[PDB]
């Protein structure tokens, strides 16, 4: 159990305890080196070229030297620690600013500095305005009255609006000064650390007395004070046992799906290289019994039996077929990929003109990923929405206005210039003054609120709790109606420019269940005024039956909800003196306890806000980025489910729902009660909810249903097993109210039980754990704190290049990858396998068929360039119709041009282009080839035949490959055919090539390898049409 | 973030490209150009290199029954070996002879890496320092072996002479010149013999020669062109072949003065010298004559291997038309 002692630097020390910094790095000064074993062991092919590294190093057992895979070695092992060693390090840095962030501690005897390292458990502290929250401390006194304090918790929801907070009514009369916080000792008994953000179970013991304490009570330390001079707290958790600090996740290293792929199918190769070598070694050890012995040209002393020569080859074979997986693979993939993240830096169409921010790649090696997504996990403000709620429409009186019909707002002086308002009709009525239900329209949105001025630096600048009222004061002050300011007692109001001056003597509290809230007013003249705002549902059931403007209001009401704006309800009344003063009286007595306060306050409050009469309804546009209900249509038709994760109340959060046409009039909203009558039915028995298309559930809603022994992890692993199913089977799923921690639970959900491919998209702190988690993560651009896009592979402005990222740089980069591998894997089994058949014509004896020149310079001059250009500048279709039609992005859902069945045909295209060009140029030696003084049939023209045609072979496979022949493609392509050649003739074996029989062999060897693949693929296309070529044949 | 990315052609992804498709206009004539192409030139392969006269003798002697056998157990060194074949059709032109070697790995790792290449170029320092890559020959007993390496020692060093068996009875000896029957690069490029003196005996100072070789290098033939390491029948063996199967050019039969054939149709005797025992290892020496022909030499195989592929090529092109016309 949490013990706290307050302003005892002891208590503990006498480690469950932690000091108040953070650490978020993963490596230090000196253990970043032995980051190779998170590379050597994760990636088998790491251990495989460092196995042929310590295989060649020995000369006992070598055909090959070890410094050209050393080389390319320490390249791939190179890249990807330098790009391991800047993202730790850009980790550093933000870890340095957050711990070196300024604070205030009572140290022995006065209120002096202390940086948030300094702070700890029990540490009383001071915390002044726009100033962030170190540690998870208990609210102790206020500079405004009542020790209330405001505090936005834009990190642990990604909401700006302000939270209330109330400190204990003991503390509040006591510890207001400085001294006595000195001296205070207060022992606290509080729950131990955990995730959860709206609970908090502990007490306060002091003066002799027990004091609950409540969520109210504690601020967190991801939250930033609004709206109250200074405040002072202590600290129960602090540093990582801080509740924001318990909602994030590790930094993972994130690996693609083709990644794992090549981790089985690399396995395979060697098992057959093992297999091979294995299998030659036997048979070499029997040649040597048999004719190896007898060969007297063969005897070299060290007479060896026939068992250990097979021994030494049997290595002598692995260094001979090595490149089978070859290490040229993993060192070409690195520009592919560092080439393809660069075409999403430097794409115009997802740079974002008034914002001058681009797109970045931020992690290059998931960029095949992209065309591999299966669900999108979103959050909904800043990322759907703009973060802007402006009010767009008004049905004042009964006629409706702000419809275009006949804005500069110079009339005002208080003017802000944030509402777009339109429409002129409003503008000459307000200033006219032919009606007066305008202005008490106005009047009331600057008097029914909880809104609070700022005057900072003379900016009348609104902070609210609830973000409709904020929006419409803000809407009421740009129409002259402004609101001034406002003290405990009396409310002041600007309107048309003329000082005016309340004194409120009531204000009606508003609540969930309540749907409304009300304020009497009294007017300086006499006047007392019950103005009130709520939903329409509510407050259409408390009018005064003269109301002739119910319906047409009403009908309004339709139009707006059909444009999904939300609407309020406004109304008045004409309180008489007497009236309220018995009234008055009444309240005064329901403001004490008494047995509960509820009653009695739910009681007396009905019977105020009865006999009104109704103004209209305001329209709330909670506006959203442009593009996204295109985008949201877009990528389903890539059969890609969105999520929505958010931290907004239900309400807000199914709004935005119908905006986005995520949830439609068809869908039937399934919320979290009527789902778990569902899971527990399945429990006592695909799911319903396949029908009804839509899930709505809450955070507190998420506990219950994962209900965060072992018989108790049986059912723990079928519950979520369950949710998981019926929830995915939905077209749309709505997690509202969600701890940041809930949100990469949810992706780790679908993640363990479907094994689908996660995009977790968001902005700010709160969505950086999803970020974190999910397969790819990408950051919006905008906020201040840089935080989900420093933590995310990608980052961009807006929604909609969400498009381009998925339909045109991870379709074509799932594409390019898998011609890229498979051509690569093809183009050095058909080159190493001549090898194993040559193994049968010269004693299995490991002697390569080609010069040893050619084995260094295969992969690098004669096959090098024309698979990276593939590998960069390869589209199947243009990237407008990869966005006009966006059910291509299906082929790399499904894994369908990179499989075990695509790589083993890979192989056996290899395997037989081998057989072609060993047994081809075979035939034209092992009886005459043109043959005189000057002739051929050496060794070295034997490995020239197969050099050359193995060339121009896989150099003309490549051509086929490639279906967009940029000049740079044609170039290398006939550029390394070129380039061996010119070579190869004094810029010996230029003798071979000039003779026409070796040149009708290698004419031969190159068609034979050829001609069945182009009749192959033209009839593959043309019985089996893929999409791509339907659209390209359409084209 | 950054300003505005720069508009270029290879930034977008719009770069200038032609995109190919497999149309069946494009694919059935390649199938037919190609399919008529290599037929001719496989009937033309094919006809010239039947063409081509050949007679091959195998004087190995394995089997009892031949008047060759008594040199597989040589108790006198030198053996002398005879036999008579007969050329039915008069050889035209220069005639090559070449002698073969069967089940003779030439192509082993252990043999093809054993030389070194430095000594052979005539390289002074590696002259008296053979390379630890011809390890088991490199010195004999003190003193380094001049031609170091397991294909410089098991040189073949049968002697072969042709009688043509007049109609006198008497033997008349054919003219077989022993020059240029190596690439011109190795006379003079690759095979040099060592820097300096005239007489080859100086230069050959303190190097044995090896182990199975009767006498050195300083004397294999004794014009001073075609000895050294720029002799012509060292040259060629060292040469080393890609196939266990193989033969090797011997001797030239330049064209005659008279209008007459160079190998008059008649009865033929080999008179060859055995001295290269290959029989331990199931090995069988050849002797290979053939005339020359004006498109290289005499290979079958091709021929068919076009005859075989025009004619697959041309079918296939009329399957995948018979497929597009039912997919058309
Ligand atoms: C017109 C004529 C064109 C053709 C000529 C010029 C083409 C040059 C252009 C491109 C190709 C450049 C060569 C890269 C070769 C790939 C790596 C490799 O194969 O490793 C090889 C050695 O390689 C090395 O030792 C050097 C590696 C240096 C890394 C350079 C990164 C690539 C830069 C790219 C710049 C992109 C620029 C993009 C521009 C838009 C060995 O690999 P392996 O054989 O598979 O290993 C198996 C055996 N082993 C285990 C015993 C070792
Ligand atoms: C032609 O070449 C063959 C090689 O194929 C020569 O036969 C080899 O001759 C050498 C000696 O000249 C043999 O080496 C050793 O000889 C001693 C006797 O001096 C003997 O005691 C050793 O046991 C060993 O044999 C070598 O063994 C032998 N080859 C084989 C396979 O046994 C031949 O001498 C050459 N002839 C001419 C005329 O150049
Ligand atoms: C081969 O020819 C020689 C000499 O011409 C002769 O002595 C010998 O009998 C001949 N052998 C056969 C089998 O005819
Ligand atoms: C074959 O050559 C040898 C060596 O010159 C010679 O002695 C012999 O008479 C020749 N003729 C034969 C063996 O018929
Ligand atoms: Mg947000």
């Amino acid at each position: 159990t949490w013990q706290v002692k307050a302003n005892d630097r002891k208590y503990h020390e006498q480690s469950k305890y932690a000091n108040n910094a953070i650490k978020t790095y993963k490596y230090n000064a000196f253990t970043f080196i032995p980051m190779n074993l998170f590379e050597q062991f994760k990636r088998a092919a790491n251990l495989y070229f460092l196995a042929l590294l310590i295989l060649q190093a020995v000369p006992q057992i070598s055909t090959l030297a070890w410094y050209t895979t050393l080389v390319p070695l320490l390249v791939v092992l190179g890249v990807t620690a330098i790009k391991d060693l800047v993202d730790d390090v850009a980790r550093h840095k933000m870890d340095k600013e957050i711990n070196n962030r300024t604070c205030e501690v009572i140290k022995d005897g006065r209120f002096k500095v202390a940086k948030w390292k300094e702070i700890q458990v029990g540490d009383v502290i001071r915390l002044k305005k726009n100033d962030f929250v170190p540690a998870d401390i208990l609210l102790l006194s206020s500079s405004e009255p009542n020790s209330l304090c405001y505090v936005e918790t834009a990190e642990l929801d990604g909401e700006t609006n302000l939270k209330f907070k109330m400190s204990l009514e003991i503390t509040d009369q006591y510890l207001q000064r400085e001294d006595t916080l000195a001296t205070f000792d207060g022992f606290i008994e509080c729950e131990e650390p955990n995730n959860r953000l709206d609970k908090f179970t502990g007490t306060l013991f002091w003066r002799n007395t027990s004091f609950p304490l409540d969520a109210d009570k504690i601020l967190l330390r991801g939250c930033v004070i609004r709206n109250t001079d200074f405040c002072h707290g202590l600290v129960i958790f602090a540093g990582a046992d801080t509740k924001i600090m318990k909602n994030s996740g590790k930094t993972r290293f994130k690996r693609t799906k083709i990644d794992y792929l090549m981790n089985y199918m690399v396995y395979t190769i060697f098992v057959v290289l093992i297999l091979l070598s294995a299998g030659l070694a036997i048979g070499h050890a029997y040649w040597e019994a048999q004719v190896g012995n007898s060969s007297w040209y063969l005897y070299d002393g060290e007479d060896d039996t026939p068992s250990y020569r097979g021994f030494l080859i049997f290595w002598g074979y692995i260094i001979v077929l090595n490149t089978m997986v070859p290490i040229s693979l993993y060192v070409s993939v690195e520009v592919i990929r560092l080439g393809q993240s660069h075409f999403i830096n430097w794409d115009l169409q997802m740079y974002y003109a008034e914002k001058d921010t681009p797109a970045k790649a931020r992690t290059t090696t998931l960029n095949e990923q992209l065309g591999q997504i299966h669900y999108i996990f979103s959050d909904k403000t800043g990322t759907l929405t703009q973060n802007i709620m402006t009010f767009k429409k008004c049905c004042i009186n009964g006629q409706i206005y702000g419809d275009h019909r006949d804005v500069d707002f110079s009339w005002n002086t208080y003017a802000d210039g944030k509402l777009a308002f339109y429409d002129h009709y409003l503008i000459e009525q307000i200033q006219s003054g032919k009606e007066p239900e305008v202005r008490q329209f106005f009047f009331l949105l600057a008097v029914c609120h909880t809104v609070m001025v700022d005057r900072t630096d003379g900016q009348l600048n609104y902070q609210a709790a609830s973000p409709d009222e904020g929006a419409l004061v803000n809407a009421a002050r740009n129409f002259g109606f402004a609101f001034l300011a406002r003290t405990q007692n009396t409310i002041t109001i600007s309107e048309l420019g003329t000082e005016r001056t309340y004194n409120v003597l009531a204000i009606l509290d508003f609540n969930s269940d309540r749907k409304r809230m009300s304020i009497i007013v009294r007017t300086p003249e006499g006047n007392i005024k019950l103005y009130c705002k709520g939903a329409d549902t509510v407050i259409y059931e408390r009018l005064h039956r003269m109301n002739p403007t119910k319906q047409e209001t009403q009908d309004a009401l339709d139009i707006f909800a059909n444009e999904t704006l939300r609407t309020l309800c406004l109304c008045y009344k004409e309180i008489e003196e007497k009236e309220f003063t018995e009234w008055n009286k009444k309240f005064m007595a329901a403001s004490v306890a008494s047995t509960n306060r509820d009653e009695a306050l739910d009681k007396v409050y009905e019977e105020i806000e009865k006999d009104l009469i109704l103004l209209g309804a305001t329209a709330i546009e909670d506006k959203l980025q442009d593009g996204v209900p295109e985008t949201i249509s877009k990528l389903a038709k890539a059969d890609i489910k969105i999520w929505v994760l958010t931290g907004d109340k239900k309400e807000t959060a199914e709004n935005i729902g119908f905006a986005c046409e995520l949830l439609t009039e068809d869908t039937t909203i399934c919320y979290g009660e009527d789902i778990n009558s569902l899971l527990h039915a399945r429990m006592e028995n695909f799911f319903p909810p396949g029908g009804n298309r839509a899930l709505i559930i809450t955070g507190s809603w998420l506990n219950e249903i994962l209900l965060e022994k072992r018989r108790l992890e049986a059912k723990k692993e079928q519950r979520q097993k369950n949710f998981v199913d019926l929830a995915c089977e939905c077209s749309a799923v709505i997690c509202c109210r969600v701890t940041p921690k809930q949100k990469a639970m949810v992706v780790d959900l679908v993640k363990r039980y479907k094994k689908a491919i996660t995009l977790a998209i968001g902005d700010g702190a709160n969505d950086v754990n999803m970020i974190k988690t999910a397969h790819i993560g990408v950051g919006i651009s905008g906020q201040e704190g840089m935080q989900a896009v420093m933590s995310s592979d990608y980052s961009f402005a807006q929604f909609r290049y969400l498009q381009r990222l998925l339909l045109v740089h991870g379709r074509w980069s799932y594409i390019r990858m898998c011609k890229f591998l498979r051509y690569f894997f093809y183009k050095n089994f058909a080159f190493t396998l001549v090898h194993f058949w040559y193994s049968f014509f010269n004693g299995y004896s490991a002697q390569t068929a080609y010069e040893d020149w050619f084995i260094t310079l295969y992969n690098v001059l004669y096959t090098s360039l024309p698979v990276l250009l593939m590998g960069l500048l390869d589209q199947d279709v243009s990237d407008k119709l990869s966005l006009r039609f966006p059910g291509l992005y299906i082929v790399g859902q499904r894994d369908l041009l990179f499989n075990y069945k695509r790589f083993f045909v890979s192989l056996l295209h290899g395997v037989l282009t081998s057989m072609i060009l060993f047994f081809i140029p075979l035939g034209a030696y092992l009886q005459t080839v043109g043959q005189d003084g000057e002739a051929p049939s050496d060794y070295q023209s034997f490995a020239v035949t197969i050099a050359s045609a193995l060339v121009i072979t896989v150099n003309f496979q490549i051509g086929l490959d490639t279906s967009y022949w940029t000049f740079v493609n044609a170039f290398s392509i006939f550029g390394s055919i070129a380039l061996y050649f010119g070579i190869m003739f004094d810029f010996t074996a230029s003798n071979a090539l000039r003779q026409p029989y070796i040149w009708l062999t290698i004419i031969l060897t190159v068609a034979v390898c050829l001609l069945p693949v182009v009749a192959i693929r033209f009839l593959s296309m043309t019985i089996w049409p893929s999409e791509s070529d339907k659209i390209q044949k359409h084209r | 973030k950054t300003r505005r990315p720069d508009n270029t052609a290879f930034k977008q992804q719009r770069l200038p490209a032609w995109q190919p498709i497999l149309t069946a206009g494009t694919v059935l004539p390649i199938f037919f150009i190609i399919g008529l192409i290599f037929i001719p030139i496989g009937i033309g392969i094919f006809v010239t290199s039947n063409n081509i006269r050949e007679i091959e003798i195998d004087y190995t002697g394995t089997e009892p029954s031949s008047p060759c056998n008594k040199c597989l157990s040589p108790d006198v060194t030198p053996c002398f070996c005879t036999i008579n074949f007969t050329l039915e059709k008069s050889f035209e032109g220069n005639v090559f002879m070449y002698y073969g070697l069967s089940n003779f790995y030439q192509n082993h790792r252990r043999y093809v890496k054993s030389r070194d290449d430095s000594q052979l170029n005539g390289d002074s320092s590696a002259l008296l320092n053979p390379s630890k890559e011809c390890e088991p020959y490199r010195r004999n007993e003190d003193k380094p072996i001049a031609p170091c390496g397991a294909i410089a020692n098991s040189m073949f060093n049968d002697t072969l002479e042709l009688f043509l068996i007049g109609n006198d009875s008497y033997p008349i000896p054919i003219a077989l010149k022993k020059k240029g029957i190596a690439w011109w690069t190795d006379k003079n490029v690759k095979f040099r013999n060592p820097p300096g003196g005239d007489n080859l005996e100086e230069r050959f100072k303190g190097t044995t020669k090896p182990v199975n070789w009767l006498k050195p290098v300083y004397m294999l033939d004794s014009d001073p062109d075609n000895n050294g390491f720029i002799n012509e029948d060292f040259i060629v063996w060292m040469r080393t072949a890609a196939l266990p199967t193989f033969r090797k050019l011997y001797r030239l039969i330049e064209r005659k003065s008279d209008l007459h054939p160079t190998l008059p149709a008649g009865r033929y005797s080999l008179n060859v010298t055995y001295n290269y025992p290959v029989h331990y290892f199931d090995g069988r020496k050849r002797m290979i004559l053939s005339t020359i022909s004006w498109m290289g030499g005499k290979n079958p195989f091709l021929g068919i291997a076009y005859i075989a592929v025009g004619s697959i090529s041309f079918l296939l092109g009329v399957v995948l038309l018979v497929i597009n016309h039912k997919y058309r």
